[PDB]
RNA sequence: AAUUGUCGGGAGGGAAGCGGAUGGGGGCCGGCGAUGCGCCCCGGUCGGAUGUGGAACGGUGACGAGCCGGUCCGCCGAUCGACUCGGGGCGUGGACCAGCGUGGAUUGGGGGGGCGGCCAAAGCCCGGGCUUUCGAUACGCCCGUGGAACGCCGUCUCCUUGAUUGUGGUAGGCAGCGCGCGCCUCCGGCGUGCUUCGGCAUCUGCGCGCUCCGGACGCUGGCCUGUGGGCUCCCCAUUCGA
RNA sequence: GAUGAGUAGGAGGGCGCGGCGGUCGCUGCAAAACCUUGGGCGCGAGCCUGGGCGGAGCGGCCGUCGGUGCAGAUCUUGGU
């Protein structure tokens, strides 16, 4: 015998691939994975882990919250794994380059009338 | 921006082969056992050959003065290693012990 | 070089032993700096605190070897566990043949045999340690990087005895073979491996 | 062209002297010399280019594998010192089991040729693996008899009646080797009568 | 059809895992059911006693599913599932259905000919 | 299906049945186990340019131009190619099972040699002195750089053997080393440096090769419709287990 | 590369039965069911197939559903 906790294997779970049957999904999954295993990109590797996540663990982000972060970084492309829902309490929208899983119609419309654009992660 | 690709990483395990038995391994993994072993054979077949010639020199590490010294030291430490106690704390069993 | 310093080595000690015998007084001779610890005993029915050290020394199966430096700490770790293993000091010939024969190298926590030089110069060329014959060097001499040496060093997977046991369930003073049996765990080596 | 080996083999895989030594051997400081201080620099032998093989007539579905490369090859098989040229061998298999035979030589493939003589015990030229062998203490002088144009070729089959060239040949090659068995008494007798175990006879004790 | 499989098949058992005691009570059948009972020696793993299947038996994934001609078999209903194997004789069988009238088994055997699809059972209903 | 009769095979000293290993007998199996391939000669059929026209069409481009291209049909030359077409020659070749050879891995034995440590062994022997005994003719002590032969321990090496086994299949890699690129009188010798005076990875480059070198190859035989080979099937016997 | 015990219990991947929406098939040149010291595949649940009998239907695959898997319950009915 060997004295090891359940013969030395992982007794810990986590997700490797998308639960989602989502082809579109599986498309941009295998996109990342091949970003992450022929660049070595952190950025890559954290969009491909949560690309796998569940609904609850990709929780959307608000305009307005998504105005308050891009405050002084406009030129950058503001990246979530996720949707971005509009804010009515937010009045001054500003041109901003922003790529997400999904938009909702009043928050696209929104940006794309502030000057805009909304990307996929293919276009990312 | 992708990085070169990869076709040789998937190369099968190389055998062990214990460097003890085969010479190669040996080698590969130490050069200087090569010479080690070239010394080693080339000195037991001069000290046979002449062990058989039986002109072997007389040689002396150490001279005749020290020698003697080294005998007698030696003679003194096997002394004192074989002396014996001589047993007269036992008062008691003086008689029993052959002191008296 | 280094055959060269095992050789002088030896002959220090004979001289200094001659010396010592000459001028009618003692040499002591240096404490041993390294150990040798083999498992004698089996997994079953083990106390915490046994367990625990034998973990700590990465002795997790009957008859895995390891090499151990010799400190305070690490000493009275061993005697705890004592009555099961034994261990010694291990000859210049117990080290080479036990890492050219059942050395393997630990490199991202995986287990490779040491086929080749590189294994062991890319988890230890910081430390200048490029070849087997510096690996056994550094243990033998118990050099500054022993630590990350040792580590690196998987715990040797020995056979069983080739002429058997006397008696495991008592100290090697005893007649068993538990305990530091000094100088004679070189001949248990070589039944060893 | 040198003549002789620079180093000889102290054993197998190690030569007798060091790398200085054979610097010094080998004369490279000698050519330097008169190259001019520097090595002559040789151009690499041109690859001949593969023969303009014609388009296959079949295209297999499935690509076959093709075995990686084995860098051991065969050596000659040993002939065991206790078998010379002359020796009495005893065959323990076959149809000529037990029967004594003189010894002539081996053969290019490991095969030893002996033969009976063929008018003593009707055994005649042949071939026996020499695992099936036992090699006595008895020789007999063979350097009167001409095996040379004997060689594993003579027994090869060209696929039930025996040409009357190898009796003949047997005849020739037997003469000698009879006149040869005749100086020593009772030879005649010991290589006409076959090997075999009696009571209380203990194959790992007798010394052949 | 040669063959593409080289490795020989070596089988890890070759008896069956019959179910303890279906030799016993007629009502128990051969099918093999693992013992549940608390104190079921086989269960328990008694030398002696009725074997127990596990995953340490499992075959060669190289010689897996092979039969002993050295090819997979497969099952075929017509002469138009024939040519599914077409550029897989080497490695693929066709067995013919035991549903398929002799009849159109005579036009599968006449098409493998054709093919070089070695059938497995092409003397039934012959 | 339980259960029963008949016929046939088989077994049975106070249960039977069952797990594992063989064997006897039976039953079954021909994808159970091949006969092809390459190079030539003869004969028979079918087609043969990068040339010239026609039919439809494609790749790319921009379902434009331009460029490039295949299929089919008719012609002038070219006189070649193919055939699971026939005949004749040379070479080579299959499945399975054994024997043998040379080697790799793992492993258990046998026979030697060198060196070192010890009271710098102890003892024994050779000479120079001292000592003088009861198990009566001993125990003995040291002086020599005196001489052979051991003992134990450690260490470095050579040779020779039996057993199990070949996992992988695009690499001439890695490591070590020979022959030629100089000569002589060729068991070897000749140059520059460092040496413990033995030697040294100090000069050590190229081309061609060799090996204990990134996991087994080679030769021979037997047999192929047989009273052969195989078997997971069936009935039994035996050893162990139960 | 390392590693392999499991009652109560949890989970994953699979096997099997009967319908529904689709799809691909089989069948009087013989379907289902049943029978068989015929053969084979899978560790296994099971599966494929030879032969017989039977004489009119049946199956594979993707989804989806359910009155869906027995050795026991002094279990039920029937039979022996
Ligand atoms: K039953
Ligand atoms: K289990
Ligand atoms: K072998
Ligand atoms: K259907
Ligand atoms: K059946
Ligand atoms: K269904
Ligand atoms: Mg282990
Ligand atoms: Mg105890
Ligand atoms: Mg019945
Ligand atoms: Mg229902």
């Amino acid at each position: 015998g060997i004295d090891l906790k359940a013969g030395g294997k992982s007794k810990k779970t986590k997700r490797t691939a998308p639960k989602s049957d989502d082809v579109y999904l599986k498309l941009l999954v295998k996109l990342y994975r091949f970003l992450v295993r022929r660049t070595g990109s952190k950025f890559n590797a954290v969009i491909l882990k949560r690309l796998f996540m569940s609904k609850i663990n990709k929780p959307p982000l608000s305009l307005s919250r998504l105005i308050s972060y891009a405050k002084g970084k406009e030129d950058k492309v503001v990246v979530i794994v996720g949707t971005i829902t509009d804010d009515v309490r937010a009045y001054e929208v500003p041109a901003l380059k922003v790529c997400a899983l999904r938009f909702t119609k009043t928050a696209r419309a929104r940006i794309e009338k502030a000057g805009g654009e909304c990307l996929t992660f293919d276009q990312l | 921006v992708v990085r070169p690709i990869k076709k040789d990483v998937n190369k099968r395990a190389t055998l062990k082969k214990n460097p003890l038995k085969n010479l190669n391994v040996l080698l590969k993994l130490n050069p200087y056992a090569k010479t080690a072993r070239r010394m080693s054979l080339l000195a037991e077949a001069q000290r046979v050959k002449a062990k058989k010639e039986k002109l072997d020199k007389k040689r002396h590490q150490v001279t005749k003065e020290e020698a003697s010294a080294i005998r007698a030291a030696g003679t003194s430490w096997f002394k004192t290693m074989i002396s014996d106690s001589d047993y007269t704390e036992f008062e008691n069993f003086t008689k029993w012990l052959g002191v008296t | 070089q280094y055959a060269k310093e095992y050789e002088a080595q030896e002959r220090e000690l004979i001289q200094l032993k001659r010396e010592a015998r000459l001028k009618g007084g003692f040499y002591v001779d240096p404490e041993a700096k390294l150990l040798f610890i083999i498992r004698i005993r089996g997994i079953n029915a083990m106390a915490p605190q046994t367990k625990k050290i034998l973990q700590l020394l990465r002795l997790r199966q009957i008859f895995n070897g390891v090499f151990l430096k010799v400190n305070k700490a690490t000493v009275n770790m061993l005697h705890r566990v004592e009555p099961y293993v034994t261990y010694g000091y291990p000859n210049l010939k117990s080290i080479r043949e036990l890492i050219y024969k059942r050395g393997y190298g630990k490199v991202e926590k995986q287990r490779i045999a040491l086929t080749d030089n590189s294994v062991i110069e890319q988890v230890l060329g910081k430390h200048g340690i490029i070849c087997i014959e510096d690996l056994v060097h550094e243990i033998i001499t118990v050099g500054p990087h022993f630590k990350e040496a040792n580590n690196f060093l998987w715990p040797f997977q020995l056979k069983a005895p080739l002429g058997g046991l006397k008696k495991k369930r008592n100290h090697y003073v005893e007649g068993g073979d538990a305990g530091n049996r000094e100088n004679y765990i070189n001949e248990l080596i070589r039944r060893m491996n | 062209a040198k003549k002789s080996p620079r180093n000889p083999e102290l054993i197998r895989g190690v030569g007798k002297l060091s790398r200085s030594k054979m610097y010094h051997k080998k004369g490279l400081w000698a050519i330097k010399k008169k190259n001019g201080g520097s090595f002559p620099v040789h151009k690499k032998a041109a690859a001949v280019a593969p023969p303009a093989v014609k388009p296959p007539k079949f295209y297999p579905a499935d690509d076959v594998a093709k075995p990686l490369v084995n860098k051991h090859k065969p050596k000659p098989t040993k002939l065991r010192a206790s078998i010379t040229p002359g020796t009495v061998l005893i065959i323990l298999a076959g149809r000529f089991k037990g029967k004594r035979v003189v010894f002539l030589k081996q053969l290019k493939s490991g095969l030893l040729l002996v033969s009976g003589p063929f008018k003593l015990n009707g055994v005649p030229l042949r071939r026996v693996n020499q695992a099936y062998v036992i090699g006595t203490s008895t020789k007999v002088d063979i350097s009167g008899v001409n095996v040379e144009k004997i060689d594993d070729k003579y027994f090869a089959k060209q696929a039930n009646v025996l040409p009357q060239g190898k009796k003949d040949d047997q005849k020739a090659v037997d003469e000698a080797l009879i006149k040869a068995v005749e100086c020593v008494p009772e030879l005649k007798a010991y290589l006409s009568a076959r090997f075999s175990l009696k009571s209380c006879m203990k194959p790992h004790e007798l010394v052949f | 059809a040669v063959p593409l499989l080289t490795k020989k098949v070596v089988k890890k058992r070759v008896k069956r895992f019959i179910r303890p005691q279906s030799d016993r009570r007629i009502t128990v059948k051969e099918s093999w059911r693992r013992p549940k009972g608390i104190d079921s020696r086989v269960r328990r793993k008694f030398k002696g006693c009725v074997l127990m299947p596990n995953i340490g038996y499992g075959s060669d994934k190289k010689t897996r599913h092979y039969l002993p001609n050295g090819f997979k078999k497969f099952v075929v209903h017509n002469a138009s599932e024939l040519e599914v194997l077409m550029m897989h004789n080497r490695t693929y069988c066709a067995e013919i259905a035991h549903n398929v009238s002799t009849r159109k088994r005579k036009e599968i055997v006449e098409r493998a000919a054709q093919l070089d699809v070695v059938i497995t059972n092409k003397l039934a209903r012959l």
